[PDB]
């Protein structure tokens, strides 16, 4: 159910690396974000040159903050930033 | 150069020693950028006059074609008015390029009353299907010039032909408005071309019907005009009646269909035969809705005029029938 | 900007009050344009219905061992005689010719060390010992009913904390395992 009820809006991702820090909406849930990085081998298409890895910090209400990669953290929410 | 203040260093050396660049920069960034900075920079370069920081400052941050041309307005920049009467920015725009080519007819009237004026004229004429009043208000713009023009009979010219040549396209091609709005529109361009009643006479005995179908689907503003128009042509039953569903038959809620009532009684009484039949009788078939318009006028026809026709009896009868009607 | 602040007012008006007070005034000025932006009759009825939208969520804008424990116990002594941050009993006993292993603080007895200083200071607090001594406790056993209770309170509410901590925990471990795994993208 946590994918089959996952609206995928598509919001964006707003933040800045260099320590990674986003701006993002309340989605009033006590759920914080979830962050990991990884192999880049799981795609719908998957071009070659995979040795480049995802970084992401994903949540609810935004789009998450993923990268190349070439607790620790903590989401103020009254304020709504991820740092 | 790079940044800015190199634009006033270069004015400081032509200066202290006496570039449309500063122009695309006075069309710079759109909300508060500097819209004040290149202009300052080449209005002070030492001072001789800007005459295009006015125009391009204003286009930066419709009406900024006013906002150029009143820069050099009567003839400073008299070559200048090629650039200055210009608004493009190609774009979707509706009053703006026919206002446009009013205003280069403008021009053209101070520079030589003929030189263009037409040709921007028969310009925005040859445009997209008409289905707008912004084309039939331009090309009776120009026939307003044409009548200005003092010239009677080559106006009458001009009207008559690029008034009734919208009367084969006036409006309803495509659009986000649905409501055809061409009735309105081609009531004013009969009223250029004739019948204006308050300037021009010269008008047939047809002019009513001309009026009829220059609003073609209906005329409920102009029904006070059509009255006018059509009780002078004819003067007769026909214009009575004309008047009378002109009121009555376009618009509800008895704006127009109380003045329809008046028309009614009024002229079948002055012109087909007083205290009769057919003014009662059609007085009662008018206003037989009539709801309370105002306040209660649909008994002070009626009640009056059976009491004008001379019968206690039948006053009497018009009178409790009325009565029994009189605050619903 | 007429048609601009008709939109923008329009849009003020329903952002308080809203499309039914829109069917309202639309039902008493219905007869002139200057609700056509409120009806399906101006150009200005998208971007009204839309700036309310946006004028009331928050877009726009207004329209304008013994001998350790003994040394350890030595320790407790001098931490409790200690009577400013830098100057105590001990600063001496560090550089002062013998051996001081229990001073360390990355050494794990510093841990066993604040353990036997709290209890110092259990003693040297002056409910604690030094010249006063309250008998609640010595023939108390309503007040120590009381603490028992006290104690049974703390740990209810301390099953809870475990309980709820666990639970978000498990929840938010569930969220990382079903997290986007497909859209990985940079901006």
């Amino acid at each position: 159910e946590v994918k089959k009820f996952v609206k995928i809006g598509r919001p964006g991702y707003k933040v800045t690396k260099q320590l990674f820090q986003i701006d993002y909406p309340e989605i009033a849930e006590g759920i914080m974000p979830r962050h990991r990085f990884m192999s880049a081998y799981e795609q719908r298409i998957e071009p070659p040159d995979r040795r480049w890895q995802y970084l992401l910090m994903a949540a609810e209400p935004y789009e998450t903050i993923a990268f190349k990669v070439p607790f620790w953290t903590h989401w103020n929410r009254e304020t709504k930033q991820f740092f | 150069v790079m940044t800015v203040r190199d634009f006033t260093q270069v004015f400081d050396s032509y200066a202290q020693f006496e570039m449309e660049t500063a122009s695309e920069l006075g069309r710079e960034e759109e909300d508060d950028v500097d819209l004040e900075l290149r202009l300052a920079r080449f209005e002070q370069l030492i001072s001789r006059r800007p005459l295009l920081l006015n125009s391009v400052l204003l286009r930066q941050n419709e009406w900024h074609k006013r906002v150029a041309l009143h820069q050099g307005r009567p003839r400073e920049i008299i070559n200048t008015y090629t650039e200055a009467v210009q608004t493009v920015d190609p774009f979707k725009a509706t009053g703006k390029p026919h206002t446009l080519w009013v205003a280069f007819a403008k021009f053209y009237e101070d520079n030589g009353q003929l030189d263009d004026a037409r040709v921007i004229l028969e310009k925005a004429t040859k445009v997209n299907f008409k289905q707008v009043d912004d084309l039939a208000s331009v090309w009776c713009q120009c026939g307003e010039l044409e009548l200005r023009h003092e010239n009677y009979d080559e106006a009458l010219r001009l009207l008559r032909k690029a008034t009734a040549l919208p009367a084969r396209r006036a409006e309803y091609f495509d659009g986000s408005e649905p409501v055809q709005n061409r009735v309105y529109k081609s009531l004013k361009v009969w009223s250029m071309l004739a019948d204006l009643e308050e300037s021009l006479g010269t008008f047939q005995s047809t002019k009513a019907v001309y009026d009829r179908i220059l609003d073609l689907r209906i005329a409920t503003p102009q029904i006070v005009i059509n009255y006018a128009m059509f009780l002078e042509e004819h003067k007769y039953f026909e214009e009575s009646f004309k008047a009378y569903e002109r009121g009555i038959s376009l618009f509800k809620w008895p704006n127009v269909s109380d003045i329809w009532s008046t028309y009614l009684t009024k002229f079948i009484a002055r012109y087909g035969g007083r205290k009769l039949e057919r003014a009662r009788d059609l007085f009662e078939q008018a206003l037989d809705g009539c709801p309370p318009k105002y306040a209660k006028t649909l008994y002070l026809l009626y009640a009056q005029l059976e009491e004008e026709w001379g019968l206690a009896r039948h006053a009497m009868a018009v009178y409790e029938r009325a009565t029994r009607a009189v605050e619903p | 900007p007429e048609v601009r602040n008709i939109v923008d007012k329009t849009a003020s008006f329903v952002a308080r009050n809203g499309p039914e007070f829109e069917a309202r005034i639309r039902q008493n000025e219905i007869n002139n344009p200057k609700f056509n932006f409120l009806n399906p009759n101006d150009p200005y009825h998208a971007y009204y219905r839309h700036k309310v939208s946006e004028f009331k969520e928050g877009k726009a804008q207004e329209p304008s061992s013994a001998f350790d424990l003994d040394v350890v116990k030595l320790t407790a002594q001098f931490v409790a005689r200690n009577g400013r941050q830098f100057l105590t009993q001990l600063m001496q006993k560090e550089q002062r010719n013998y051996q001081f292993d229990f001073l360390r603080p990355q050494h794990s007895l510093f841990n066993y060390f604040t353990k036997l200083v709290e209890q110092y200071t259990k003693i040297l607090i002056p409910p604690k010992g030094l010249f006063s001594k309250l008998k609640k406790e010595a023939e108390n056993p309503r007040e120590v009913l009381d603490q028992v209770c006290y104690r049974v309170e703390w740990a209810k509410f301390q099953e809870r904390e475990r309980k709820k901590e666990e639970e978000e925990k498990e929840k938010e471990r569930v969220a990382y395992a079903q997290i986007d795994w497909h859209d990985f993208v940079v901006v």
